[PDB]
This record gives structure tokens, C-alpha cells and sequence, in this order.
């Protein structure tokens, strides 16, 4: 009822596909090309 | 309105539909369900769109 009435950074997208602390670190190697981008 | 409509008549539905419907869960029989796996997300648009 309160739902009746951002995530552009990597970390909120990391929070979905991780489900654990281990996969949070291995998505940081995709932070040098997607977010950093040389 | 939940008392008159929802509480009374669905209890009459449960009274009638008792030996017809059978529903158990995956966690009732296994507990191997990992999480409440349903989540939600949001996205944006482009101004040209």
C-alpha cells in the first residue's frame, strides 16, 4: 500500500547477481571497462 | 467489508472446496527453496525516446 503511494552504478547491479559476498568482488573486474572505461 | 464479503463467503468457499483442492509447497516438502527470489528493478528512458 505504501508502494501504491539510482542504480546506474555497478554496485546496485552487483547486489542482484551476487547473492553473496564472493560474486561482489569478481564484478569489479568489469568496473574498469564499463564504469572507468579507460 | 472484509467481514461481510471476504471473511464469511470465502470461509464458505473453504468449507465447500476442502476435499477437492490440495496445495503443498516446495518448502513444506524440501525447504530447498533458496530465498524469496522475486525482486524488482527500475530503468530509465532516453529523451529522444
Amino acid at each position: 500500500r505504501k508502494k501504491r503511494e539510482e542504480e546506474l552504478k555497478d554496485s546496485e547491479i552487483n547486489e542482484i547477481l551476487a547473492r553473496n559476498d564472493e560474486e561482489m568482488a569478481v564484478l569489479t573486474r568489469m568496473d574498469e571497462d564499463r564504469s572507468k572505461k579507460e | 467489508l472484509s467481514e461481510e464479503e471476504t471473511l464469511l463467503v470465502i470461509r464458505r468457499l473453504h468449507k465447500v472446496l476442502r476435499p477437492f483442492l490440495l496445495r503443498r509447497l516446495k518448502k513444506d516438502v524440501e525447504k530447498e527453496l533458496p530465498d524469496k527470489v522475486e525482486k524488482v528493478v527500475k530503468c530509465k528512458m532516453s529523451a529522444l525516446q
